[PDB]
């Protein structure tokens, strides 16, 4: 029947020509033309096309748009399987009913009993009000398959539109949260209500926007210039990532050499250890084709996260930022590094931890906001880590700092240092002072006291003569050490005691 | 013939090392602090210390040089030039030695050393003068002598094209001046050169104009930066004769012989950035592959991994090509710099790859303001013309369905559904879409626009390479490529733009994206780092280019480089060495 061809032509119009203006207007995709370009080239097979809600409330019976306002389904990125959800914004604001999230429900349960990751394209007004609890059920269950899921299958979340409420507590959930430059944001209780409650006055961009949230929260993954970069970028990410928690890391070809040298490494090390150096020169020098996804480039930046391969396979990668808090580990930081640890773990994703830290950043600021707690968190996701761990110490590794950067106490594979590298308690001075305090009244013999720490202490090698560090490597052959080091440990398999689950501190 | 010191660096120290040691002599250098790295350092047999970074504690101090001098036992030192290649005082406590200062005599320099004195040494020495001038075009010529009276010129070499008068490009011959007036000037050079008694080798500076009427501005008692190109068409190595003859010794050939052949062109890499009013650019160098062989030359004091410091000159390197014809030596300079590759500090290749393509360069029609007059507004970059944005459209096109296959091969893919890899695409370069459709086996690609037209890429290229050596048409097409979301990064001339590959519908919707405006700048300054303030290196009322630095703050034993947002200029500062701000506290402001 060309009826058919009709209705579904019909339904394809959304909220409508006009409303398909509006939303362009704002420089918005349409949910359509966004999974429109996520997926390979004709690859996307739609379901509940014609589904309507069931609300007679408030007359909504009087409006029942065909979709309900989310388009769902499944497509393939670059042939490999993945299930998709793009919220129609000009439907009905794109607000969530009952049956909206059941349409998510049913692609969410079809990636779980598949094996396939999860693309949800946020852009939403938020809950569909005239259906009371039911837009509270209805996120219920999608929050409840958000969790079931966790670490079973990935979660991608894009942010392309607004996202308030309730809402925001399901991308909170998954492991990835993008969102687009100027045309999206996303808050729990919007500006309006900051206002009548903190007679504060705020504009939703600065309340809950993409920079707000990928700088200042620590809420966003990254903020992409717009909505088309954005959805080409995010099937780069998927290109990364494996299909579900049972399969390893994809496999692709790679026009690199597992044995190339950057003899330009050995001297990224600055000789005055007061005069930082980018951390990224060596990641992408290491790095296969020099290519590097980062994961929350604009937050916590004294550390980096991102992905990488070698041998064409995915590496995860934390390294410490001498070019901010010279490098420090911080609340932020920590809490930045140890969720990517973790969802890297989570999908055997295996680690390169490239270290240089002085140790965590003091203040009262820090201690009366839990370092205590957040700290702890990227030491317990390297304690829990079962993938293979390849460290490289650049330079600083001191004190607590060096034992939460994947050291060989949290049974790391490789803990690999450079000659420059200085593994110790502490600074020569500070631990001279507690060392020898009476001897302070003498400042040449505690300038000599120092002096001699530093000299004997300040270095990879009384940790080597412990076996803590594996071997000093000669910088430049690096990226040919890790490689194979990781090539070797391909079939590490390594168990932690039966539990249900952890109990990491939040 | 032995254990020769050299007082001088960079990329000139090696320029000589590697001749002295080709001729079986005992190489020996010296080197500051911030240049143990350096490679003159180890290109030589021997290397002393000399004190700190700065050389006027290290390179110039006449003590720490001489200390070393006999403390690695002289011969013949070299100051190759624009340190103590011209000071008297080392050129007599040599003497007071023995040791051969491979050049010219002391008083011979400080003869030519003054204007007025200099002016009438040329005069009685019937050498021609600005009487008491058109178009004004910088020839010099290129003489060598010996203490034994002989002397002969070996052709000249036009630096008309020079910036703010540092040399950017030189070649040889002159495509002005012709045989006689070449003769003319090159007999009446040489000529001048005994009337002072000079030995080694030195060049003579004239100001010709639009008549070939030549004049004589001045002589400089040392070996020229740009010798290279007099080199690559004479048949001659000027630090080899210079040495010979510092050593009591004839010349092998006359006047008859010294024949110049083909032609030559020496483009000068400098650590500037154009883009920002050739501000000095500082730092270490990332990536640094120049070419290597139509010859080409690369005398570089430089390399990969190493580090440009504050305390020299920004010279990297300076690329020198020669061959047949004139119009040939400008083309293999032009592949060349395609070739050369630079990162991790600004520099002008793009600059000096605009002027090679230049018509009034190519055309010779040149004069001394040409610098001045072509790039007013410094280098506003440069822009492919159609035919080149097509070939270059066609590449990218190519590379990019490539490195999309690529993709495509990811293990895990449902078996009997793949991704299919499209053969419509829509290439966006300088504001201008290329529709264009490929198809390709095994040899190469073949990309077709929509007048019907198609050209044939071929490559050895594959994803990661950062250069693409191509064969667009038949003819060479040389890239440096960079990813990017929609597609990738592309370099050829001075060009450098972003290049997407899109598929139609992909094209189609970006159209609909807005576009994009940069943030707003606050013209003050404010601390981000609750620091310690190490250095501020700007004065008030001083230009700062976006992105120059400005202060430094000492955070927890490591230094932080703050530097402007925005070009823009000084209005006031307000803390300076030794303070201790917190955050958000101003420390300078921008009118
Ligand atoms: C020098 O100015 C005094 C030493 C400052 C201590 C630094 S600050 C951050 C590092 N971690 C730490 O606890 N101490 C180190």
């Amino acid at each position: 029947l060309e009826q058919l061809e009709d209705r579904r032509a019909a339904a394809r119009l959304g909220g409508g020509q006009k409303r398909i203006d509006a939303q362009h207007g704002r420089g918005k995709l349409t949910a359509r033309e966004r999974v429109d370009l996520l997926l390979d080239e004709g690859s996307f097979e739609e379901f509940d096309m014609f589904v309507t809600h069931r609300c007679t409330d408030f007359n909504m019976q009087d409006q029942k748009p065909a979709g309900d306002g989310v388009v769902t389904g499944w497509g393939t990125i670059n042939g490999r399987v993945v299930y998709v959800f793009s919220q129609d914004f000009t439907v009905l604001g794109g607000s969530v009913s009952e049956t909206h999230s059941k349409k998510i429900c049913k692609i969410m349960d079809m990636a779980m009993q598949n094996g396939a990751p999860v693309i949800g394209i946020n852009d939403s007004g938020g809950a569909r009000i005239q259906e009371g609890v039911d837009s509270l059920a209805g996120y219920g269950e999608v929050f409840q398959r958000n969790i079931m899921a966790s670490g079973v299958v990935p979660q991608i979340s894009m942010i392309m539109g607004p996202c308030a409420g309730g809402a925001v507590y399901s991308p909170a959930m998954t492991d990835f949260i993008f969102m687009v430059k100027d045309s999206s944001y996303m808050f729990v209780t919007g500006p309006d209500v900051v206002k009548t409650v903190t007679n504060e006055q705020v504009s939703a961009e600065e309340l809950g926007g993409a920079t707000t949230h990928t700088r200042k929260s620590s809420v966003a993954d990254a903020a992409f210039e717009n909505d088309v970069e954005a959805l080409a970028e995010v099937r780069r990410l998927v290109d990364f990532l494996p299909l579900n928690n049972r399969e390893k890391p994809p496999v692709r070809p790679f026009f690199d050499d597992p044995d190339r040298i950057e003899p330009s490494l050995d001297t990224l090390v600055p000789d005055n250890p007061n005069t930082p150096y980018d951390m990224k020169e060596l990641i992408h020098k290491l790095a296969d084709e020099g290519d590097f996804y980062e994961i929350q480039e604009e937050f916590a930046k004294n550390i980096i996260t991102g992905f990488i391969r070698l041998e064409g396979r995915t590496v995860g990668v934390v390294a410490n930022q001498p070019l901010v808090l010279a490098g420090c580990l911080d609340i932020d930081s920590s809490r930045k590094a140890a969720r990517f640890v973790r969802f890297c773990d989570a999908f055997e994703i295996p680690l390169l931890t490239l270290i240089d830290v002085p140790g965590f950043l003091p203040g009262t600021s820090q201690e009366y906001g839990g370092v205590i707690k957040h700290g702890a968190k990227l030491l317990y996701a390297y304690g829990e880590a079962t993938v293979p761990m390849v460290t490289v110490i650049t330079r600083k590794a001191y004190g607590g700092a060096y034992v939460v950067m994947s050291s060989k106490h949290l049974r790391a594979d490789f803990n690999y240092a450079w000659p420059t590298a200085e593994v110790a308690v502490m600074g020569a001075k500070g631990a001279t002072e507690i060392i020898h305090r009476g001897d302070l009244g003498d400042p040449e013999k505690i300038a000599q006291h120092t002096a001699d720490y530093e000299e004997r202490f300040a270095n990879p090698f009384v940790a080597s003569e412990r076996g803590f560090v594996d071997e000093v490597i000669q910088p430049r052959s690096t990226r040919k050490r890790v490689a194979r080091a990781f090539a070797s440990l391909r079939n590490k398999s390594v168990q932690m005691p039966w539990k249900k689950h952890d109990n990491i501190p939040l | 013939f032995n254990k020769i010191l050299i007082a001088n660096r960079g990329e000139i120290a090696c320029r000589v090392i590697k001749t002295a040691r080709k001729m079986g002599i005992s190489t020996v250098a010296i080197y500051s602090d911030a240049d143990k790295q350096a490679l003159h350092v180890q290109m030589a047999d021997e290397a002393v210390h000399i004190g700190p970074p700065p050389a006027n504690q290290s390179y110039i101090v006449i003590d720490k040089v001489m200390a070393a001098i006999r403390a690695t036992g002289a011969q013949a030192v070299h100051p190759g030039y624009g340190f103590l290649s011209e000071n008297s005082k080392f050129a007599e406590a040599l003497e007071a030695e023995g040791v051969i200062f491979v050049g010219p005599p002391k008083g011979a320099i400080e003869a030519m050393g003054d204007k007025i004195t200099s002016k009438k040494i040329a005069q009685e020495a019937n050498v021609s003068t600005v009487p008491g001038v058109t178009q004004p075009r910088h020839i010099e010529i290129q003489v060598l002598c010996d203490s034994h009276g002989n002397g002969i010129y070996l052709g000249e070499r036009e630096c008309s094209i020079q910036r703010r008068n540092q040399k950017v490009v030189e070649e040889a011959p002159s495509p002005f001046l012709d045989e006689a007036t070449r003769r003319a000037m090159g007999e009446q050079a040489v000529a001048l050169a005994k009337a002072v008694g000079y030995a080694s080798a030195g060049t003579v500076e004239f100001i010709v104009d639009g008549q070939k009427n030549f004049y004589f501005l001045e002589m400089n008692t040392r070996l020229q930066v740009e010798h290279p190109v007099t080199e690559l068409i004479t048949g001659v190595d000027l630090v080899e004769q210079m040495i010979r003859v510092a050593a009591g010794e004839p010349l092998s050939i006359t006047q008859g012989d010294v024949k110049l052949t083909g032609w030559a062109i020496e483009n000068r890499l400098y650590a500037e950035d154009p883009y920002r009013g050739f501000l000095p650019s500082i730092g270490r160098l990332t990536r640094y592959r120049p070419p290597a062989e139509a010859a080409v030359r690369n005398d570089t004091g430089v390399y990969e991994g190493g580090e440009i410091s504050m305390y020299y000159d920004p010279m990297i390197a300076k690329l020198c090509t020669w061959a047949p014809t004139r119009a040939a030596a400008i083309e293999a300079m032009r592949i060349a710099l395609d070739s050369f590759e630079v990162e991790g500090i600004g520099h002008n290749l793009p600059f000096l790859s605009a002027v090679m393509d230049h018509p009034k360069f190519i055309s010779g029609d040149m004069t001394t303001a040409f610098i001045a007059e072509e790039y007013p507004e410094g280098f506003e970059g440069v822009n492919l013309p159609e035919t080149d944005l097509r070939r270059v459209a066609a590449a990218a096109a190519a590379m990019h369905r490539v490195a999309e296959i690529r993709r495509t091969r990811v293990s895990g893919r449902m078996d009997n559904h793949e991704r299919r890899v499209g053969t419509e695409w829509v290439v966006t370069l300088q504001g201008a879409d290329f529709p264009v459709t490929i198809a390709a086996d095994h040899d190469g690609s073949t990309v077709s626009f929509d007048d019907g037209s198609s050209m044939r890429v071929t490559s050895d290229w594959t994803p990661g390479d950062q250069l693409a050596n191509l064969m667009v048409d038949g003819a060479p097409l040389v890239l440096k490529v960079g990813k990017i979301s929609g597609g990738f990064r592309i370099r050829t001339r001075g060009a450098d733009l972003k290049v997407h590959v899109r598929t139609p519908r992909q094209a189609e919707l970006a159209r609909l994206m807005p576009e994009k405006l940069p943030p707003d700048t606050s013209k003050m300054l404010l601390c981000p780092m609750p620091g310690l303030i190490v250095k501020v290196d700007v004065e008030v009322g001083q230009e700062v280019q976006e992105g120059q630095a400005l202060c430094t703050i000492e955070a927890m034993k490591m230094e932080n480089i703050l530097r402007a947002e925005k070009k823009g200029v000084v209005a006031k500062i307000n803390a300076s060495a030794g303070n201790s701000l917190a955050v958000d506290d101003v420390i300078m402001e921008f009118e």
